[PDB]
């Protein structure tokens, strides 16, 4: 039909695994498609409109626009470190 | 009716969609006809979109059509009606007559797309026309096969160039003529209509010495795109099962590079370089390669072709520039200057120009002509600050003969006597080397240059001295 | 218009200015996102102002005389007809009537550019009397702006010259 | 003298358009059922090659 | 962990169902359900039509879910998510799509392959029984994932066969050769 | 006879699709067949369809493969099979096609049949390296005199031809073609250049008058033509220089030279530009796709001088651009420009000023140049470059009251340019380049009216064809000018000057 | 948004005629300085298709824009069409 | 050992597609194992649902989508030493002066801060 950031495979696998996401997700994400400097990321859902947000490589990044399915960070730094 | 229904599913304009059902998807390039209130619309097949939906490219006018409408399959390219008796009707683009002498009696049909003949079919040319237009005689002469090009902007009245051709060429050839228009005028039409009505090329009473596909520029982009595939194909019927030489006659070729613009970007083709199609050079080419002079028959397109804003180096006209055989640029501002022929001299050049093959004498005088012309624009620059003071005997003596060679070019046509009143002066092509060899020679820098201006020959240069002498 | 034609009486039709309805069907392009034609004005304005355009005409004699004249108004921007609305409506007239700006401040107003002001199909309509008259007017002209060109480097010109400088000024 | 070469070439479009009648005559013969079971069987043939 | 990647568009929920319901081992379970109630959906046409027709809102459809729910009772609850995944994603126009790329995983897990043997009229079972033999005999099938094959019958194809699994063919329609021959004989 | 035919039909018989790939089109529009399948396909592979379409696969999407139509789309719809040829794209090479013109794909377009072509070899394939290239030490001759002198051409060399639409620019070309049926009479392969004329995108009529004027020229007996038409698809067009690269290495890796026209890249181009654009892949600067670049350096860089150790051969190459109204800078021939090593710029104005063929040789540069020409030449005409330089500059001084050094630079220079002209479709051998060069170095010719410039010429050659054809020989054998050689030349220009 | 829409079911269509002589009228044909309230004699469609070939004839009756560079310079008759940029 | 499937060759633009816990680092390099010896490819987005985009080094040509990676971990590690000393070496690091191999001790990352 259509291509949404919500049918990603892997968000996709989680909801139809039944895995509730309890809130976790709702203030932590996890990164997704990374590249061009600026990240996709699934969850931060409590996110401040421009928060800082500090990801696993260290970097940290402000999150620009805030979608529904994902939130996309800014790198605030080189995306080599980032995965 | 046909298994083959469709039920249209978008009207997005000239793209509509039509969504066939299982088994049974009309091939690409096919014609639809979907039955209308308004008869029946024409929509050539151009996409398959898959899951037996369409996209098709309308041909006719799209209003009033309502969706989930039954389409039936006519198939393959639009085929016209192509016969011995067809010279004598102005032709819509769908192949019906539009000048009701009721339907034109079909011996054959054809589709309006056609497969370029292939390197073997092709024949070189090397057979000289000759209009009578000394400035077509002798600086760039025309050849019977030829692909000429009447590039030019606006203003310069293309059609009334053309006019004159139809005038004398077609009138002094025995084959027939196809006369197409593409995206012209109404007013331009009934002009023609009239005008070849009245010379008899059109000669009602009995048959035409031409036909007529006039295609306007109300039509709807779709139809302007493949008016000129039609007009091809009747062409074809003359030069193959008939085994004639036609004088084929198109306007104005800008039209049709346009159309394909309008109808790339309906197509959701991204607009190319300059706004123009991604598949410009291949529709250009489609069109240039189908027109040959085969075995069976030998066909002289003349193609106008607008330029817009003189600028030729825009890629519509650049890319034409290339694919025709004996190109003529009519500048504006020559016309302005009052020469009529409004032919620059020194921008018109034709493939037959080759030294011997015109005449050894008649490249080596058009030659002098052209260096003598040529020494003349850049000496007015000298003129404009230096003065002409600067300009010694010889440069002087070059300069009075140019003045005098450039309204000798100057002569009167027939189709000016609409716009003047001077009836045009047919001038021999042999009469014209000599007529100019003569002024080289300086047999005739005795006479005027406003006797050189709007006449004929030099016996006519030489009546008009005695004209202004007394 | 087409009741007065269709009535067989004379109109004329004055657009001013067809280039807003270019922005107009710009917008309305762009808002139901069907790719933009050339300086993003629609990728089929051509049609939609070539069959507006046609529609004037004189009505033929077996239907009658009512015609209706038009009168296209493209104003353009920056003066460049290169640019796509103005390119696209030069080929759908039967003329253009080209003014000029700086002919308006040198005093020629009404300013109308001469040497762009063109006629493709060319003159027949006008009065008989007057067609007569200005038979040269053109010739005077063009002559008067090739010496003024000259003129102005203040080169030494010839009587000649003069005469059409002179004559050209008047 | 063109239209005898013609003939000569016009002849062999004639006889396309009777391969296309005898096409209509093989495919509604039991050639139809026969000779596609010798495509079938042919094809088996084939199939058992690989 | 997919057999073959029957990449997106209702195979990426085909996907992450096959990998969930293969992690709980209940991908029969599931199939099966989940062709049940499309069948009797499909057989209830008021809103197996309407099904498709996109009018629906999130609460509309949750509504059909609803209805849809007491249309099977149970099997495999993440196939009872999947269905609060298309409510939610708003489609459910394309549901049997995900159910047959789901059908292709499964059996494919199984290991059966499902080939046809289209023809102009239908064949005969000597012809299918030999085609099998040979099809299993060829070292191009040479088992380890079942055959099943569905003669077809095609008018379009006239005269011949074409045989079709694996993305291997043979092709022996006449039609083909037919066009070939005619546009050999214009000279 | 019809029996003919149907035999062929039936020697047309094989069937079996039994092919590990099969493919079917999902959706074909504007020739851009996407199809569901052909998991296994190399990149670039060779497909072909039901219809018999031959394409290649430039988008190896990930779910399907986007092939391109080098066929009509007429005969493609939805669904059908595509069959998986399984060969890249490859055309036969060999030594078959001398004096044989060939479309694309090798089918005969002069119906010569079948070609006696050893190989098939891929279309692209990379170029020579380092180590593979020994420096060029040998010209070849053009059969004109400017481009001889004042623009030497090596072998293995690219110097473009960037010049004006249709000012005879393939005339330019055909003249050097011409010259080097004198040296392929001659023995040694290395001056046995066979040459490869590539026209692109050039109507079928045209390229009948190029086969025809060659044919009289007796060209085709070592002329090569690799035919993408103006009809031939955008394909075709856009791999026929890659394909005509590789018929040009056969001869090159064998060790031969030769010489490849590729005319004109321009259209090329536009051929990319079409591909890329129907294929949704971005176009670069000015439209033009943005890798037309690595594109047409690789083609350009398959034309060298290779080692010895690879045989001591070449390709030597001259491609020509087409100025957009003489617009040198535009993406295509900037790129283009940076590429070549020369440049040979036409001049519009010459044109029509009477120098028919027209160079402008200021415009006109070489970046190899004289490191491989003709000593004797070299000798002869160190002179003639800074002469004209003077010309050039006195030429703005020519429009009244003149310093006696100006007027004698004016004069020199008038009658070096009338030698200068060209006869178009008239070569000329280095034997009869080099005296009538020398006269005008010598200012021999200084003397000579101008008008009768074009008469001593002729007469000075047949001059020393009776009296001297001893010079002319030595001239011809020695190919360097002995001090006793150009004294007795001296002597026979001052004798035939003075009538 | 969510509103249900009726098909009015009717091609768009302007009231035409000569009673709009004098008169401001805005697009959907009300005068818009409101003299008096609608005057015309019947309504017609918006697109229709220009006179053909057949249905035109040639023009030569002239009209005067009394500006005497107009006149001379560029013609117009009744039926023309002359581009003012 | 991490391996991956090629999933797209669009242009010289090659996606690949590499298995559960085993997904690249952008700038790390790629080397397929190929008839033309190897091609490198440099790792330069990931696409998500497991992919990468790379880009290619050397040439494009009979690529099929499956092809195996290994990943060698990080950006291309070209050989140092006065060895390379009047060494030409193209990118891969690997001599095209056709001094034969590689006589350098120690190779580093062509990216570095």
């Amino acid at each position: 039909t259509k291509a949404q950031p919500t049918e990603v495979s892997s968000i996709l696998e989680e909801r139809i695994k039944g895995v509730s996401d309890e809130a976790n997700l709702n203030e932590t994400g996890r990164v997704l498609a990374v590249g061009d400097g600026i990240a996709r990321v699934f969850g931060l859902n409590n996110i401040q409109a421009e928060e800082l947000v500090e990801f696993s490589s260290g970097v940290k990044g402000m999150a620009l626009n805030l979608e529904p399915g994902q939130v996309g960070i800014v790198l605030f730094g080189s995306d080599r470190l980032v995965k | 009716s046909t298994p083959i229904t469709g039920k249209v599913t978008a009207v997005i304009g000239a793209i509509v969609d039509v969504h066939f059902e299982q088994s049974e998807l009309p091939a690409i390039l096919n014609a639809l006809e979907i039955k209308t209130p308004q008869g029946k619309l024409v929509l050539e097949v151009a996409q398959h979109l898959g899951e037996n939906t369409v996209r098709t490219i309308a041909m006719d006018g799209t209003e009033g059509l309502v969706r989930g409408e039954k389409v039936l399959d006519t198939g393959g390219p639009i085929s016209v009606p192509v016969g011995r008796e067809t010279l004598g009707r102005i032709i819509n683009v769908i192949g019906e007559p539009i000048d009701e002498r009721g339907p034109i009696k079909s011996k054959l049909r054809k589709p309006i797309h056609a497969d370029p003949p292939s390197f073997a079919e092709q024949s070189t040319s090397a057979e000289i026309l000759e209009t009578g237009i000394k400035v077509v005689d002798l600086l760039a002469p025309y050849a019977r096969g030829g692909k000429i090009g009447l590039f030019g902007g606006a203003g310069v009245g293309k059609t009334v160039f053309i006019q004159e051709l139809i005038n004398n060429i077609a009138k002094a050839h025995g084959g027939f003529s196809v006369f197409t228009g593409v995206g012209e005028r109404t007013r331009e039409g009934n002009d023609l209509y009239r005008e070849m009505k009245e010379t008899g090329v059109i000669n009602l009473e009995g048959e035409s010495k031409v036909a007529l596909v006039f295609g306007q520029m109300n039509e709807p982009p779709g139809a302007r795109a493949r008016v000129a595939l039609t007009g091809l194909t009747i062409a074809e019927y003359f030069r193959d099962e008939e085994g004639q030489d036609v004088l084929l006659f198109i306007d104005n070729i800008f039209r049709f590079t346009q159309a394909g613009s309008e109808v790339s970007a309906l197509l959701g083709r991204i607009p190319s370089a300059v706004g123009y199609q991604p598949t410009l050079a291949t529709d250009m080419g489609l069109l240039q390669e189908r027109i040959t002079t085969t075995k069976k028959g030998s066909v002289t397109s003349v193609q106008a072709v607008y330029v817009p804003a003189d600028d030729l180096t825009d890629p519509a006209p650049a890319t034409t520039f290339a694919h025709l055989d004996a190109t003529t640029v009519l500048s504006r501002g020559i016309s302005e200057l009052g020469i009529y022929p409004a032919v620059d001299p020194l921008d018109s050049k034709s493939r037959l120009l080759d030294a011997a093959v015109v005449g050894q004498e008649h490249y080596d005088v058009a030659s002098k002509v052209q260096e003598t012309l040529q020494t003349y624009k850049s000496l007015q620059d000298i003129i404009a600050i230096l003065g002409m003071d600067e300009l010694s005997e010889q440069d002087k003596l070059t300069v009075e003969r140019a003045r005098k060679i450039q309204r000798f070019l100057s002569q009167p046509f027939a189709v000016a006597e609409v716009f003047t009143g001077i009836p045009g002066k047919l001038v021999r092509l042999k009469d014209t080397v000599a007529s100019f060899k003569a002024v080289l020679e300086g047999k005739y820098d005795n006479i005027p240059e406003h006797a050189f201006y709007m006449v004929g020959g030099i016996e006519d240069v030489v009546a008009k001295a005695e004209k202004l002498a007394a | 218009g087409e009741w007065f034609r269709d009535n067989g009486k004379h109109a004329l039709i004055v657009y001013d200015d067809l280039s807003k309805q270019a922005v107009a069907y710009r917008q309305l392009s762009l808002l139901l996102r069907r790719p933009p034609g050339r300086e993003a004005y629609p990728g089929d304005v051509f049609y939609l102002h070539s069959r507006l355009l046609e529609r004037a005409a004189k009505l033929s004699e077996k239907e009658g005389s009512g015609s209706l004249t038009a009168l296209p108004v493209i104003e353009t921007q920056g003066g460049d007809v290169s640019a796509y609305i103005p390119t696209n409506v030069i080929s759908i007239t039967d003329g253009q009537i080209f003014l000029e700006a700086e002919l308006f401040y040198k005093g020629i107003r009404p300013a109308i550019n001469v040497g762009l002001s063109v006629s493709r199909v060319g003159s027949a309509a006008q009065v008989k009397a007057l067609k007569q008259v200005a038979g040269s007017l053109k010739l005077f002209l063009a002559q008067y702006r090739e010496v003024a060109a000259f003129a102005q480097f203040g080169s030494d010109l010839d009587a000649s010259t003069k005469q059409t400088l002179v004559r050209g000024e008047r | 003298v063109r239209y005898e070469a013609s003939l000569r070439q016009l002849e062999q479009r004639q006889l396309a358009k009777s391969v296309i009648s005898r096409v209509q005559s093989e495919l509604g013969n039991p050639k139809f059922q026969e000779k596609v079971l010798q495509q079938s069987i042919s094809e088996i043939e084939q199939l058992l090659s690989k | 962990p997919p057999p073959v990647r029957l990449f997106g568009v209702e195979g990426t929920y085909a996907t992450a169902l096959y990998q969930a319901a293969a992690k709980n081992s209940s991908i029969d379970a599931a199939f099966q359900s989940l062709q049940k109630v499309e069948s009797t959906v499909k057989k209830n046409p008021k809103l197996g039509h309407l099904l498709l027709n996109p009018a629906l809102s999130l609460k509309d459809r949750n509504s059909v879910i609803d209805a849809i729910v007491e249309t099977h009772k149970n099997l495999d609850g993440y196939v009872v998510n999947l269905l609060k995944v298309l409510s939610e994603n708003n489609r459910l126009g394309c549901f049997e799509k995900i159910a047959s790329d789901f059908g292709v995983l499964n059996d494919a897990h199984n290991g059966l392959l499902k080939g046809t043997v289209t023809s102009a009229e239908p064949l005969d079972p000597k012809s299918f029984k030999r085609i099998e033999k040979a099809l299993s005999a060829s070292k191009l099938v040479g088992q380890g994932k079942s055959l099943k094959l569905e003669n077809v019958v095609k008018p379009e194809i006239k005269g011949g066969l074409i045989v079709e699994l694996g993305d291997k063919t043979v092709d022996l329609s006449i039609s083909t050769k037919i066009q070939k021959l005619n546009k050999v004989l214009e000279d | 006879e019809v029996s003919s035919i149907l035999e062929e039909r039936i020697k047309g018989v094989s069937d079996e699709a039994n092919l590990n790939e099969t493919g079917r089109v999902l959706a074909v529009g504007d020739g851009i067949a996407r199809v569901f399948g052909l998991n296994n396909i190399q990149a670039e592979e060779l497909v072909e369809f039901s219809s018999g379409v031959k394409g290649m696969a430039l988008n190896l999407e990930p779910g399907q493969v986007g092939i391109v139509l080098f066929g009509s789309d007429r005969l493609v719809k939805e669904g059908e099979l595509v069959k998986r040829t399984g060969n890249i794209v490859d055309v036969p090479v060999g030594p078959g096609l001398l004096g044989r013109v060939v479309d694309a794909l090798g089918n005969p377009i002069d119906g010569k049949g079948p070609i006696d072509a050893a190989g098939r070899s891929r279309a692209q394939v990379k170029a020579p390296g380092i180590l593979p290239r020994r420096s060029v030490h040998e010209p070849v001759q053009t059969g004109l005199k400017a481009v001889d002198a004042l623009v030497p051409i090596g072998r293995g060399q690219r110097e473009l031809i960037i010049g004006d639409r249709q000012t005879g620019k393939t005339a330019v070309a055909l003249d050097t073609i011409l010259n080097q049926k004198r040296w392929n009479n001659g023995s040694d392969e290395s001056k046995k250049l066979y040459c490869v004329y590539v026209a692109v995108g050039q109507k079928r009529s045209t390229v009948a008058q190029l086969v025809q004027t060659l044919e009289q020229h007796d060209a085709m007996k070592y002329s090569i033509i690799v035919a993408a038409t103006a009809s031939e698809a955008a394909p075709l067009q856009y791999l026929a220089p890659f394909t005509a690269a590789s018929i040009g290495e056969w001869f090159r890796d064998n060790g031969k030279h030769a010489l490849i026209v590729y005319d004109d890249l321009s259209k090329q181009a536009v051929a990319y530009r079409q591909l890329s654009l129907l294929l949704r892949r971005p176009p670069g600067r000015e439209a033009y796709p943005g890798d037309v670049f690595y594109l047409h350096s690789r083609l350009l860089e398959r034309a060298a001088k290779l080692s010895e150790k690879e045989g001591s051969g070449s390709l030597t190459a001259l491609p020509v651009i087409e100025t957009q109204g003489g617009d040198v800078s535009a993406y295509i021939p900037t790129n283009v420009i940076s590429i070549t090593d020369g440049q040979i710029f036409l001049e519009a104005e010459l044109f029509y000023k009477g120098i028919r063929p027209a160079i402008n040789v200021g415009l006109s540069v070489s970046r190899v140049g004289s490191a491989a020409q003709v000593k004797a030449l070299k000798q002869v005409a160190g002179s003639l470059k800074l002469f004209l330089a003077q010309y050039r500059e006195v030429a703005a001084f020519a429009q009244s009251d003149l310093d006696a050094s100006t007027k004698q630079t004016l004069v020199r220079g008038e009658r070096l340019t009338q030698l200068l002209k060209q006869n178009q479709y008239s070569p000329l051998a280095t034997e009869e380049q080099v005296p009538l060069i020398y006269a005008g170095v010598n200012g021999h010719l200084d003397g000579i009216e101008l008008s009768r410039i074009g008469e001593f010429e002729s007469s000075f050659l047949s001059y020393l064809k009776s009296n001297h054809n001893e010079l002319l020989t030595e001239i011809r054998e020695k190919g360097e000018l002995s001090k006793e050689l150009l004294a007795s030349l001296k002597s026979a220009t001052e004798s035939f000057v003075a009538t």
